[PDB]
């Protein structure tokens, strides 16, 4: 009688016997002992469904139209192809139904309306092609809504907003078009808007500063147009994601008020004008992406006030003037990046109290001086970027002795003096380019220290002397770049290098074959 | 430095004892020890009043304080919060289901939204409810209510939301000329009468849910009025009477479904379904309709889904259903028609069973 | 007008340490946990 359809189910389910060893109804007769069936221990039929990640690549049969006390389906990862079959609409008692992660296309079906229990719509990363049906609305406890990773058309009818239950709205990554409606602050019990990656138009609703309820909004990549509202500074997100929009005009000195603020995303928008220094009573932030901008004028000071922030990325603005000292008092700061500005000046020797850096890129700026030598103190560093400046003077020896660096490059500034031999000893070094700089002397045979070596780029330089026998020993250097400088001698036979995919000697002064 | 307003704080006390949560009495001063489910709001004098008090859990986060199933009610100190704007009940009980208090009344100014949903709540609707003029949003979803539905609910000149669902509500549906009224969900009632005139003044509703009740009579003509409609769902009803001569004047009608209605026996007029882009669900099935398949629902443009199963159509499947491959449901099954089905392969692949066609005698 | 932090001291009824914590799904929520599960804390404008 259920086995019947449990046998139906099974009998669409591509061709593996495999996986559902389990079910067979002559060596193994009572069907609540099968794989992935459950039974309450009362009634004894089937309430609970759990295939989740197995690939059995078939059809969802209609035969599950047939098992009506199923409370639970979770088909996650079977790759199911086809659409959702109709009958699912009268499994009545169903509360929770996970569909998501499989090949299925089609509509969303009416029949789910029919679902009056159920709480948990999870037809996530699927094909569903058409629109998000307004008779989501008729399902009075559906709490948890995601249909994100589909290709749904059409717009957001701003009926779906009138839901007084509705925990977690997930839309991202499908194609909806239209506005954001301003009925979209109805949802008074929603933790969780995300639309993004879909096409909507519009400029954001003036009245967003009634939606309290939100813990994360998200509207970003969308191309909504305008300006970002004033009452946006009364939304109480955590997690304010505005990015990779058309919002124009600058940014809302409100914000500055939003302490509860914990990942603030501005980034990849067309936003203009200076950045508001209120923005430094934002103390407990760990996020703040202004990159993308035109943002123009200097970088605040008091954005050492952050005290709490770990990742900082103003990146690709028109930021001028100097980089500020007091970004040593942000200690929790992991990845600075302030990269392809007009920054002038040097880089402060504060700095290097941030024991907790791992990225420090300010590649493509106006920056002079020399590196301070107090970057010995910066241990915690995973990736060092200077590309692109003026710097000058000396690499510092010190520069050795800052261990889990995986990544430097200097390039493009006017480096000084011979090679630090200490470089040498960066054991888990990974990409090394010092070209376009005034680098002379010995090319450091130390270099046959660098184990993991992948890509060194010494070129554009004033190094003379021969290149070192040891270069032989990099068993993972893919890249050898040593244009156009005045290194001389033979090549030697040693480049066992079979990784080498790509060498470069040239304009030097090389005596052999 | 801001301190609360001390009998709203005593209030506070009473309620929280009142639903079982004696912990709020520890606490130093409310409104600085704020739980999830209380909000305040200080006035010119630096003093905090209470605004919002909501019980119970929906889930963990958001986890309002939960009542005691077998102990707890709602106190009278409800009366002394004099800014109180919203009160929320979800899945909180009482001792014993118990009615809805009439002093709910003498807090009309300040109070604009009213949720109690899924509480057991027993008997009639009190009048008094009527004197918040002041309500936006009410909500009693999924009570035990029985009796008429107060004629006091006309005294809300600027309800948005009212959703009265899950019920055993008696009597007819109000008179309402609610001009701002958004959604209006009365489903799954007792309410019988007909379809009031009043309904189609109110322009701004969007959603008509009336479905699983005993309303009579015909469907208004002046159901174009209500030109924001988005959905209109009447299933399950005792309707009868002719389909309405135009429903033209509904744009952004979504969704519509008459589902159930077995005595309805009328005819599709040509005319019935033109200007309709926006239109997507259309339920006619089980309707004893008659006629033959009007063939003014091939032009409308958004249509993804067509019941008009377990009816007594009549006639062959217009030509026209040909140029038809936006449906993703199209059921014509359980009727007689006559005339062979001129489906493409495209349409038929792709449908599968999404298309009924079984049960018809002369196909 | 603005957002504060959850100042979480008295959210939980039970369990009086209670305390904030980190979420994430790199979307970062603010919740509250002492002992077992999380709560919450609010305001409005």
């Amino acid at each position: 009688n259920e086995g019947k359809a449990l046998m139906a189910i099974k009998g669409s389910f591509s061709n593996l016997v495999n996986m559902l060893l389990d079910w067979d109804d002559v060596h193994n007769s009572d069907l609540c002992s099968w794989r992935g069936v459950f039974c309450d221990n009362v009634s004894y039929s089937v309430v609970s469904l759990n295939l989740s990640s197995l690939n059995l690549g078939g059809e969802i049969s209609p035969a599950i139209g047939d098992l009506r006390n199923l409370q639970s389906i979770d088909l996650q990862g079977n790759k199911l192809a086809g659409q959702i079959p109709d009958e699912i609409g009268n499994c009545a008692s169903l509360v929770y139904l996970d569909l998501s992660e499989n090949l299925l296309y089609g509509d969303i079906p009416f029949s789910i309306s029919k679902l009056k229990q159920l709480e948990t719509l999870n037809l996530k990363n699927n094909q569903l092609t058409g629109p998000v049906p307004a008779t989501l609305t008729q399902i009075p406890n559906l709490k948890r809504l995601d249909l994100a990773g589909n290709h749904l058309t059409g717009e957001i009818s701003r009926l779906l907003y009138w839901n007084e239950v509705l925990q977690y709205l997930g839309l991202r990554g499908n194609m909806l078009t239209g506005t954001l409606s301003s009925d979209m602050c109805q949802l008074t019990g929603l933790w969780y808007f995300d639309v993004r990656g879909n096409n909507l138009t519009g400029t954001i609703p003036e009245s967003i500063g009634n939606c309290t309820s939100f813990q994360i909004l998200d509207i970003s990549y969308n191309q909504i147009t305008g300006e970002i509202p004033y009452n946006i500074g009364f939304l109480q997100v955590a997690t304010l994601s505005l990015q990779g929009n058309r919002l124009t005009g600058r940014i809302p000195e409100v914000i500055g008020l939003m302490q509860a603020l914990a990942v603030l995303d501005l980034s990849d928008n067309e936003l203009v004008g200076p950045i508001p220094p209120i923005l430094g009573n934002l103390s407990f932030t760990g996020k703040l992406y202004l990159h993308g901008n035109m943002l123009t004028g200097p970088i605040p000071s008091e954005l050492g006030n952050m005290s709490r922030l770990s990742y900082l990325q103003l990146n690709d603005n028109k930021l001028v003037g100097t980089i500020p000292p007091e970004l040593g008092k942000l200690e929790q700061l992991f990845e600075l990046n302030l990269a392809n500005n007009r920054l002038v000046g040097p880089i402060p020797s504060n700095i290097s109290s941030c024991a907790a850096l791992n990225q420090f890129n300010v590649h493509g700026n106006l920056l002079s001086g020399s590196i301070p030598l107090a970057f010995r103190n910066l241990g915690s560093l995973t990736y060092l970027n200077l590309s692109s400046n003026n710097f000058k003077g000396k690499i510092p020896v010190e520069l050795g002795h800052i261990i889990n660096l995986d990544k430097l490059d200097l390039s493009g500034n006017n480096f000084s003096g011979s090679i630090p031999l200490t470089l040498g000893d960066l054991e888990h070094l990974l990409i090394l380019n010092l070209s376009r700089n005034h680098l002379s002397g010995q090319l450091p045979a130390e270099f046959g220290n660098l184990r993991s070596i992948q890509m060194i780029d010494v070129s554009f330089n004033l190094l003379s002397g021969v290149i070192p026998t040891e270069l032989g020993q990099l068993q993972n250097l893919n890249s050898l770049i040593l244009n156009n400088n005045k290194l001389h001698g033979k090549i030697p036979d040693q480049l066992n290098c079979f990784t080498l995919v790509n060498l470069n000697v040239s304009f030097n002064n090389l005596s052999g074959i | 430095g801001a301190r609360t307003e001390p009998d709203e704080q005593d209030a506070v006390y009473d309620i929280m004892r009142a639903t079982g949560n004696d912990w709020a009495a520890a606490i130093p001063d409310v409104c600085r020890g704020r739980w999830h489910g209380i909000e305040c709001m200080p006035d010119q004098d630096n003093v905090y009043h209470v605004v919002s008090l909501s019980f119970g859990a929906l889930s963990d986060d958001t986890a309002f304080p939960t009542c005691d199933p077998q102990r707890s009610y709602v106190s009278e100190s409800l009366t002394r919060l004099k800014h109180l704007k919203a009160l929320f009940f979800y899945r909180c009980l009482g001792r014993a289901p118990q009615r809805i208090p009439a002093f709910l009344g003498r807090l009309g100014s300040s109070l604009q939204t009213l949720v109690l949903r899924e509480n057991g709540f027993l008997g009639p609707i009190p009048d008094e409810l009527g004197n918040l003029t002041n309500l936006k949003v009410l909500d009693l979803h999924k009570n035990h209510l029985n009796g008429s539905i107060p004629l006091s609910f006309n005294r809300f000149s600027g309800l948005r939301s009212l959703d009265l669902s899950g019920n055993r509500l008696t009597g007819s549906i109000p008179g309402f000329v609610l001009p701002a009224l958004s959604v209006l969900d009365l489903n799954q009632n007792l309410l019988t009468g007909p379809v009031p005139p009043t309904l189609t003044s109110c322009g701004s509703l969007i959603k008509i849910d009336l479905s699983r009740n005993r309303v009579t009579g015909p469907i208004p003509e002046s159901i174009n009025r209500l030109n924001q409609l988005v959905l209109l769902d009447l299933s399950y009803n005792r309707l009868s009477g002719p389909f309405p001569s135009s429903l033209q004047g509904l744009n952004s009608l979504q969704a519509l479904m008459l589902k159930g209605n077995t005595k309805f026996s009328t005819t599709i007029p040509e005319n019935a379904f033109k200007g309709l882009k926006n239109l997507m669900i259309l339920v006619l099935s089980n309707t004893n309709i008659q006629g033959s398949i009007p063939k003014s629902l091939t032009r409308l443009n958004s249509l993804r889904v067509l019941h008009l199963e377990g009816n007594n159509l009549t006639g062959e499947i217009p030509l026209e259903f040909r140029d038809v491959k936006h449906l993703s449901e199209l059921r014509l099954n359980d009727n007689s028609l006559t005339g062979p089905v001129p489906f493409e392969r495209d349409t038929v692949w792709r449908m599968r069973r999404k298309l009924r066609l079984y049960n018809n005698a002369g196909l | 007008t603005g957002s504060s932090l959850p100042d979480c001291s008295y959210a939980c009824g039970a369990c009086s340490p209670c305390k904030r914590v980190m979420i994430s799904f790199c979307s970062v929520i603010y919740r509250c946990t002492c002992r077992g599960r999380y709560y919450h804390v609010p305001s409005r404008a």
